[PDB]
């Protein structure tokens, strides 16, 4: 809007500073983002072209809505501390915010380790108890004493 | 061997907004600027002198008493390639 | 890279002399009966 | 040579690895 | 008996110096290719551009590097977390750019300790142990995959997973403090309550049964010849040790029962390192540390400043610092 | 004034559980290691909260007590002493996660 | 030699003052104020929105005293030199060829002597409390008694700890 | 499972005393170089290296990177009775943040 | 320090003309503040584009002025570009435009009134602060 | 046709459009008209860096590399006016487009040469008296190849132009005389040559395509050290419109 070309407008880093090519050349967002590149959604598509990004369409057809919506979005980045302080760590306080998809995401993949434990207890003792040594070696028959020593 | 930029300091370039080489931010400092005509000048220069910026098509009539009432704000120097190279006069990657 | 070449021998004696001091007292031990 | 060197006692650490492994002093039932 | 038997007979042999089981079947080749390729790397491998702003970071030995500077590199912000083989590259130099050898290396590894995990529990099964000193090693095992894997997914890439070298951790320390107030995370908290405190019971137990040790020594002999591998009756006085610690603190917060206290032994440094894993893992989609700054206000509406306040004072600069040539917009949101 | 207060009481509170050590371990009749154990702690404190301000300027450097205060104090050693790469600090870091 | 007292002027004739570098700092910017504290100049960082470079608060710097006594230099870079020596104090010229020198700061015997001898003194602390165990303790070197009673070791049976003529 | 193993119970025990032990007194010994800022702060064959040629990075630099800016960002708030007024213009920060 | 009437004292508008708010006016303020603006404008910066913050000196050189009360609360109802020279309620929170920014759609002239407060008593409690973003933090 | 789904991840989003082989034709070029380049796609296929003798006398070669930054590396949407001069000589001058591609190709031994692969503020003319765009006609041009890295770029001690340490603080008392060349950082702006072979002339539809050969300095890591001189070569691809 402020009358950038932003098709040809070169980062410090000798990248461009909005638009690059994914390692497979498709025109994608620049700056760290460049990660995020597999991303889609329906505020975004209509940018988009055979090969990735269209400046024309970028040029010339980005509605306000996708404007608002990028905005939005932006604003509300699933960042937050644990109090529930909305934004990066170093944010001041001010928006009570974190995003549902944090909340959903760390709760199950706590609860989804502590499930791989209890798999891991309950497999092993469901083997020992099985096998019948799951309350410890019997004295009179220690398996390892008819072992030929390993040297 | 010399840093251009620093250089560049010791110019006018470091008390007045440069019509060639200052980022369009800079316009924010003085009232009806940006961004219409911060945007109008950024994109017709660069400019022999600074009542150069009058002769931009399309002005409006307000446009150029607006423009008029800013002139002692601005200055030109000779554009320096490092700050209106990568597209910095729009984006220098300075923010807050 | 401009290393500080005492930095060889000095690491060279800091392997080799207690290691030495090591194999002595250890070899003495395995040859007593 | 300090890469010859920083190499060199990584060596002997995996040459130690190799007989205190396998060259061990057999742990002894008593 | 034959081939498939005798093989599986092998593999399942209680009298291998070195037990291989079925999970030593995957933990051999995986354990070998990560660590020969990372040692190969360590010495000579070509600098990384793990950012993937064509600004390469030499990692290796031959290029500049000491066993402290030195890494293997985190593959290129530009592959982000997509899977880079070397036959996805068109040519080996370009496979090393980008930083290839790191997911070689730690897919490789990830696969290799999961089933070094799974080993322990095998060979348990075999010489007729209990089970679990596996779920022991799982939380050093959860923490690698926290900061090799579970934190690069949730930052969507590998170029934020942990560097292999040690300069490099300190690096990815450093960072993650900027970017998730990891100190003033609670999983972290107890983690740190987890490894002093592991290492506390450690000196405590160590230090305890060494001063009940049974005298079957003389003075000019070490005192560790009291010991004889496989002797049935126990080394040291456990009554003794009782009525030291139990006088030191109270009688009621010493234990008695060798087998009580070695359980919290395992339990203590167990379940701490577990829940700095899910810090890790929990802070790679971004719920962060507690966030007090500028949570005192005076009557007027001053900030007045607190140590949590310092603090952001602190993880600002290596915020702003941090890849310093990286980020075109002003919110660094991955 | 509180916080030389706890650092001097907690020098000589240490001494004390030190020595009560040693003697609960001469009256009982075992071996004092859980004393000789217990110098590492007093060498951590003494180092960190009296050594090292005292080659300071002033107390002012010495750990605050407080969670966030020394959460600063791990910072400030960070960004002043690199102290992260100091083989000393290694060499502890070996031993606790050891 | 000292190449003089380095005064620093602006434009406006001000004389300048850089801040000094406390010992804490490995690095350190360069900041000038005025005697009241107020920063006059500075080498910026980023330049987009320097308010005090030296190019445009037109900062000199005159030497009284030492090799460089009564000159005064005027083009930025090299102001910008002197200020960076002035962080450090009085400013001097060293021979930086003869021990091929780093110019890294290195610690003077005054430093090594402290160093070497807090820790020779907290080590020593860690020797006296191994030896004083041991002397005290001589008769439990090797172990515990065999026979130490459980009695003596539990609660109640002695009124004092470690005394059987109180149970 | 490992290769070696424990065979001796007091050895155990007294290595279970030995390892934290050591490194604390290790780690005080570093504290007491840094009460005089002895620290290890430097490689200087890095320093030498990277200050002439500009396309050399490591770790070790980039940290150096990070603990410039803490000491920048925090010293003034960190350290009140030094009245450091650092300008905004003299904080090292990298693009954008 | 404490939150007196005369810090609560603001312009009301160009005129010159001052209006008194009550403690409870700027609190609302304040929580009305955060509840539709700070996710982008926390501590007086703008997110979507730090160019523009709400420092006092920024409103008065704006177009049409915005530091006083009128001009705030015109600006919640029909937000121009800087310079006047665009209406943007397409793209920023307005009354005008409280079908798309639905937040917007529960606010009345009085919480308009209380949030520009805000805006207006900020600065002059935490000075540099209030639009200095993180350097200030 | 093909979308975005149909293309991802083949490679095929770094590749210029080619003609048929049937395009051997003739696209007219009406004098009075003015004509617009839609679309200029360059696809780089080989980069060749000059080596640099020893002796000087001898004769300097180019060598070839390999590709290491993978397929990121072709110029595209490039738009730009299409004048007719009074000699029937066509000038295309570029307007705007993805016109840049940061490149590092590396050669035999392992040393990286990164460059600016680029035709920014491209001018480029036909012979006189073109009546018709043919598989004769060929474009030689100008152009500008900015700095690889721009103002704000902080080398790894901080140091930059726009921005950073303007000393090497980790030597506070090294001599600077010496590090001059690195502590003070230069922007260079020097000039490409590229010559465009057409080969391909859909006149139907005003599509052409053909070879390239371009000429330009690579990075000079802001005056840290001499640049090299990189050859490239590869194929374009150009929609001519009336404007
Ligand atoms: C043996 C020795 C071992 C020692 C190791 C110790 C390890 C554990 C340490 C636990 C310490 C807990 C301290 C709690 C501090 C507190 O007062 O916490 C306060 C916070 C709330 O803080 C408030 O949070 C607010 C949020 O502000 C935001 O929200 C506000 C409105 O809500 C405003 O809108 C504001 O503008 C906006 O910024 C503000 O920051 C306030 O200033 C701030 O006081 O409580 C919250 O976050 C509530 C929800 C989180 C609570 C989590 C509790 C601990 C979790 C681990 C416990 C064990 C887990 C395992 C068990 C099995
Ligand atoms: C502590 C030490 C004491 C002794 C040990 C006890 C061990 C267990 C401790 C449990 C916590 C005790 C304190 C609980 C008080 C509290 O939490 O109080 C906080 C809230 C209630 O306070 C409200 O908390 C809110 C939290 O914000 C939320 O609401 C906001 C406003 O709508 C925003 O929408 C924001 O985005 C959203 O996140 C707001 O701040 C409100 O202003 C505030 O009033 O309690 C709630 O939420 C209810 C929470 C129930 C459990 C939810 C589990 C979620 C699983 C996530 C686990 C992932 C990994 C964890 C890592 C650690
Ligand atoms: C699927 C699990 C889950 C998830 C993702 C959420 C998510 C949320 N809840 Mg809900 N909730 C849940 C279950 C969940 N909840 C349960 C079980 C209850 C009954 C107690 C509630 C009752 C509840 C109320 C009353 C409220 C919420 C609220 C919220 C929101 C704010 C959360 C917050 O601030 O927490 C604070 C963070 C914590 C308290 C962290 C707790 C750390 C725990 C104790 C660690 C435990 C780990 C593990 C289980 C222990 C292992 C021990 C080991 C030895 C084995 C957030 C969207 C709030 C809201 O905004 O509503 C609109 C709100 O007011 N929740
Ligand atoms: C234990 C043996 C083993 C295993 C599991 C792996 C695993 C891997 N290798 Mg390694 N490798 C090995 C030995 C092994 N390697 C050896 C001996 C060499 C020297 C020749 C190598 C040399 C090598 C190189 C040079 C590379 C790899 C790479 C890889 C990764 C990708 C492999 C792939 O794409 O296969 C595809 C998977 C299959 C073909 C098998 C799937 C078949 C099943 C039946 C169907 C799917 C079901 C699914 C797998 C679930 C199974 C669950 C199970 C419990 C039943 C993966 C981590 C690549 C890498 O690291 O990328 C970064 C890579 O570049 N390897
Ligand atoms: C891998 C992570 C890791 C690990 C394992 C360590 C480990 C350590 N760090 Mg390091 N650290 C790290 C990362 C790590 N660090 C990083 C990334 C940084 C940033 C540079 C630091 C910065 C740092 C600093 C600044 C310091 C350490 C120190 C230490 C040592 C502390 C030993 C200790 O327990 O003191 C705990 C304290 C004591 C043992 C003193 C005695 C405590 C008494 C007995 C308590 C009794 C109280 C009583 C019971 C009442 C309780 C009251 C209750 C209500 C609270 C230990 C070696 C310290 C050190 O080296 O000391 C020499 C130190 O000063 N670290
Ligand atoms: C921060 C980590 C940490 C804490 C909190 C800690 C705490 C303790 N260690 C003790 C023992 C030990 N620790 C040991 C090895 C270790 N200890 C370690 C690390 C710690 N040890 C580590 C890493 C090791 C490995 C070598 C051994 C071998 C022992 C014991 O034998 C002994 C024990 O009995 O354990 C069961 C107990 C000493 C009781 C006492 O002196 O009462 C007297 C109380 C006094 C003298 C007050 C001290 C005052 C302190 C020094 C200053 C004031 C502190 C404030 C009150 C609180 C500040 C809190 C803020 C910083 C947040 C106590 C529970
Ligand atoms: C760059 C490419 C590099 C390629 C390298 C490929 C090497 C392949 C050649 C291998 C030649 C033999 C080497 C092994 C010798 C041996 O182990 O014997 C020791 C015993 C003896 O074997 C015993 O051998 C006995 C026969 S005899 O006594 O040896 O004659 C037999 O009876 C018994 O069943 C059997 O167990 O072997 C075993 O215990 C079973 C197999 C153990 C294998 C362990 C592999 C562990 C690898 C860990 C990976 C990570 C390592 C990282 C570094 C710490
Ligand atoms: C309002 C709140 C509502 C409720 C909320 C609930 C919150 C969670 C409550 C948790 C209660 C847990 C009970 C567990 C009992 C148990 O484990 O018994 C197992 C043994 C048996 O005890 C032994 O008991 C034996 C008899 S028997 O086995 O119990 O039958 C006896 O032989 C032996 O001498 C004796 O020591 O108990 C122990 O020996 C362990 C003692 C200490 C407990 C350690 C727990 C795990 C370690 C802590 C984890 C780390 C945390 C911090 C990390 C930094
Ligand atoms: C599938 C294979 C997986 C494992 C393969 C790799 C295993 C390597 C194991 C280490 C072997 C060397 C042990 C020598 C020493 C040795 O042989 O010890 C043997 C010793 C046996 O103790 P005993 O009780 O039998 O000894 C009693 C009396 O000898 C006391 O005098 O074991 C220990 O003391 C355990 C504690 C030290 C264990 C230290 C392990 C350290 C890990 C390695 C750290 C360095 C790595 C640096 C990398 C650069
Ligand atoms: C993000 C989506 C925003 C929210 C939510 C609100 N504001 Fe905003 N504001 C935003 C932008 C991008 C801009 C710049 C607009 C432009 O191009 O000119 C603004 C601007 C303002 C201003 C003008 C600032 C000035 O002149 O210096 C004001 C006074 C303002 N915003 C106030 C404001 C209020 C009161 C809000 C909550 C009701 C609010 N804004 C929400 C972005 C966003
Ligand atoms: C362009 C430089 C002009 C001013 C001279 C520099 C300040 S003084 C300079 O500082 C050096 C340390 O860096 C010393 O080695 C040398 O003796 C001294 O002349
Ligand atoms: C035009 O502008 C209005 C705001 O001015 C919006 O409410 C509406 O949705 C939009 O289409
Ligand atoms: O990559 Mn490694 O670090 Ca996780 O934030 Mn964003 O990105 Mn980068 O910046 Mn900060
Ligand atoms: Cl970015």
């Amino acid at each position: 809007k402020l009358g950038a070309n932003v098709g040809s407008a070169q980062g410090p880093t000798g990248l461009g500073k909005y638009l690059m090519r994914s390692p497979t050349g498709e025109i994608i967002f620049g700056g760290e983002t460049m990660r995020f590149w597999d991303f889609r959604g329906p505020w975004l598509e209509p940018l988009r072209g055979p090969n990735g990004l269209d400046l024309n369409k970028i040029k010339n057809d980005i509605q306000p809505w996708q404007e608002r919506r990028a905005a939005e979005y932006m604003t509300h980045a699933p960042l937050g501390s644990l109090n529930s302080v909305g934004g990066v760590a170093t944010e001041i306080n001010s928006v009570n915010f974190v995003s549902p998809r944090s909340w959903l995401a760390t709760s199950h993949f706590v609860l989804a380790f502590f499930f791989l434990v209890g798999h891991l207890w309950h497999a092993g003792r469901a083997r020992a108890a099985a096998a019948g040594f799951e309350k410890g070696i019997d004295r009179e028959s220690e398996p390892v004493l008819s072992m030929p020593s390993l040297d | 061997l010399v840093n251009v930029v620093d250089e560049k300091l010791g110019t006018a370039y470091g008390e007045k907004i440069d019509l060639n080489n200052t980022n369009i931010a800079a316009f924010i400092q003085y009232r009806g600027l940006y961004p219409t005509l911060a945007k109008l000048i950024v994109k017709n220069a660069p400019y022999e002198s600074v009542e150069d910026v009058l002769n931009i098509p399309g002005l409006t009539e307000r446009q150029k008493q607006i423009l008029r009432e800013n002139l002692e704000h601005f200055t030109v120097t000779e554009v320096e390639t490092a700050l209106v190279e990568g597209g910095d006069r729009y984006n220098n990657g300075l923010y807050k | 890279m401009e290393v500080n070449q005492l930095g060889l021998i000095a690491t060279a004696l800091f392997v080799l002399v207690p290691s030495v001091f090591l194999i002595i007292l250890y070899v003495q031990t395995e040859s007593q009966q | 040579m300090e890469t010859i060197t920083y190499v060199f006692i990584f060596a002997c650490i995996i040459a130690l690895f190799f007989f205190a492994i396998f060259f061990r002093e057999p742990p002894r039932i008593t | 008996a034959n081939l498939w038997e005798r093989f599986c007979n092998w593999v399942t042999s209680t009298d291998n110096r070195l037990y291989v089981g079925w999970f030593g079947v995957i933990m051999i080749p995986t354990l070998l290719a990560a660590t020969i390729c990372f040692v190969i790397a360590f010495i000579a491998a070509p600098p990384v551009d793990i950012d993937g702003i064509r600004e390469p970071v030499s990692g290796s030995l031959l290029y500049g590097n000491n066993i402290i500077t030195g890494a293997v590199v985190p593959s290129s912000n530009a592959i982000g977390l997509h899977f880079y083989p070397i036959w996805e590259a068109a040519s080996l130099d370009e496979w090393l750019y980008n930083g290839g050898p790191y997911q070689l290396i730690i897919f490789h590894f990830l696969l290799g300790a999961s089933c070094y995990m799974g080993r322990q529990w095998e060979l348990s099964y075999r010489l007729g142990m209990r089970p679990w000193i596996c779920v022991a090693y799982s939380a050093p095992l959860a923490s690698a995959f926290a900061v090799f894997l579970i934190y690069p997914i949730g930052q969507g890439s590998f170029s934020d997973g942990m560097p292999l070298g040690i300069s490099g951790t300190f690096n990815f320390m450093i960072v993650f403090q900027a970017e998730h107030n990891i100190l003033m995370h609670p999983f972290h908290q107890l983690g740190v309550a987890g490894v002093f405190g592991g290492a506390l019971f450690c000196a405590m137990h160590g230090s305890l049964v060494t001063s009940s040790l049974i005298r079957e020594t003389t003075e000019t002999e070490s005192a560790n010849y009291g010991y004889k591998f496989g002797q049935e009756e126990e080394t040291y006085n456990i009554v003794a040790a009782h009525g030291y610690f139990g006088r030191l603190i109270f009688q009621y917060a010493s234990f008695n029962n060798s087998r009580s206290l070695h359980f919290f032994l395992a339990a203590w440094p167990v379940v701490g390192v577990w829940f700095a894993a899910l810090g890790i893992s929990t802070m790679a989609f971004n719920l962060n540390g507690f966030n007090f700054n500028h949570s005192v206000i005076d009557a007027k509406g001053n900030v007045i400043n607190t140590w949590a306040d310092i603090i952001n004072r602190a993880n600002l600069g290596m915020e702003v610092m941090h890849e310093r040539n990286a980020h075109n917009f002003p919110l660094d949101l991955a | 004034g509180l916080w030389t207060f706890i650092a001097l009481h907690g020098a000589f509170g240490l001494i004390g559980f030190m020595l009560r050590q040693f003697e609960i371990a001469r009256l009982v009749g075992v071996r004092p290691y859980n004393a000789i154990a217990f110098s590492a702690p007093i060498a951590v404190f003494v180092s960190v909260f009296l050594i090292y301000p005292l080659g300071q300027s002033s107390w002012f450097f010495a750990p605050s007590f407080g969670v966030a205060a020394i959460f600063r104090f791990l910072l400030f050693f960070q960004g002043f002493h690199n102290w992260t790469l100091n083989p000393f600090h290694m060499m502890g870091v070996a031993g606790v996660l050891g | 030699a000292w190449k003089g007292h380095a005064v620093f002027r602006n434009k406006e004739g001000e004389e300048l003052f850089v801040r000094r570098m406390p010992a804490f700092f490995e690095s350190f910017p360069v900041i000038l104020t005025d005697k009241n504290g107020v920063v006059k100049a500075d080498i910026p960082f980023r330049r987009a929105e320097s308010k005090y470079s030296f190019e445009q608060q037109g900062v000199t710097v005159s030497f009284y005293g030492g090799e460089l006594n009564g000159q005064t230099f005027t083009d930025p870079p090299t102001v910008k030199s002197y200020a960076r020596k002035a962080i450090f104090g009085e400013i001097f010229e060293f021979d930086t060829e003869t021990l091929n020198s780093d110019g890294i700061f290195r610690t003077s015997p005054r430093g090594w002597f402290t160093f070497a001898h807090a820790v020779f003194a907290l080590l020593f602390f860690f020797g006296h409390i191994w030896h004083g165990a041991r002397t005290l303790f001589r008769d439990v070197f090797s172990g515990i008694d065999p026979e130490l009673s459980p009695e003596q070791v539990e609660w109640g049976f002695y009124q004092k700890v470690g005394d059987v003529t109180t149970r | 499972i490992f290769g070696i193993a424990f065979s001796n119970k007091r050895w155990l025990h007294f290595f279970m005393l030995f390892v934290p032990v050591t490194g604390l007194w290790m780690s005080a010994i570093g504290v007491v170089g840094l009460a005089l800022n002895l620290r290890s702060y430097d490689f200087i064959s890095q320093e030498i290296r990277a200050a002439e040629d500009p396309e050399f990075e490591t770790f070790y630099t980039k940290n150096l990177l990070l603990n410039e800016g803490i000491r920048a960002w925090m010293a003034p708030q960190d350290q009140p009775h030094e009245n450091f007024v650092f300008p905004e213009e003299v904080l090292p920060r990298g693009n954008a943040l | 320090a404490e939150l007196t009437p005369e810090v609560l004292t603001v312009p009301l508008n160009s005129e010159g003309k001052t209006i008194t708010l009550t403690e409870k006016q700027y609190l609302e303020g304040k929580r009305l503040f955060q509840y539709a603006c700070a996710s982008c404008h926390v501590g007086g910066i703008t997110k979507t584009n730090p160019s523009l913050d709400l420092r006092t000196e920024t409103l008065a050189l704006a177009t049409p002025p915005r530091d006083n009360i009128e001009g705030l609360v015109d600006y919640m109802k029909n937000p121009t570009t800087y310079d006047g020279e665009q209406e943007i309620a397409e793209v920023h929170p307005s009354l005008r435009s409280a079908d798309i920014f639905p937040k917007m759609r529960n606010l009345t002239e009085k919480d308009l009134v209380a949030i520009a407060g805000h805006i207006l008593v900020e600065p002059k409690i935490l000075g540099d602060k209030w639009g200095g973003g993180k350097v200030y933090y | 046709t093909l979308t975005y789904d149909d293309i991802v991840g083949t490679g095929l989003a770094n590749k210029c459009p080619t003609l048929d082989d049937t395009a051997r034709g003739a696209y007219p070029i009406d004098s009075s008209q003015t004509y617009r380049i839609a679309r200029l796609c360059l696809q780089p296929t080989t980069f060749l860096v000059k080596e640099e003798p020893k002796n000087k006398r001898q004769e300097a070669e180019f060598v070839p590399t390999k590709l290491v930054t993978r397929e990121t590396t072709s110029l595209d949407q490039i738009q730009g006016e299409l004048k007719v001069n009074s000699d029937g000589s066509l000038t295309f001058v570029e307007e705007d487009g993805i016109d840049f591609q940061p490149v590092t190709v590396q050669m035999a031994g392992g040393e990286r040469i990164p460059l600016l692969f680029t035709v920014k503020n491209l001018v480029a003319s036909t012979q006189p008296n073109v009546t018709s765009i043919t598989t004769s006609t060929d474009f030689k041009g100008e152009f500008n190849v900015p700095s690889y890295r721009t103002a704000n770029f902080l080398d790894p001690k901080g140091r930059g132009l726009a921005s950073g340490y303007d000393s090497a603080i980790a030597l506070p008392q090294a001599k600077e005389e010496e590090l001059a060349r690195a502590n003070v950082k230069r922007f260079s702006l020097t000039k490409g040559q590229i010559s465009l072979n057409v080969a391909k002339v859909d006149g139907r539809t005003g599509e052409i395509a053909g070879t390239f050969e371009s000429e330009q300095l690579s990075d000079d890591d802001m005056g840290a050290h001499e640049p090299h001189e990189v050859k490239i070569q590869g194929v374009f691809y150009a929609s001519i419109e009336p404007a």
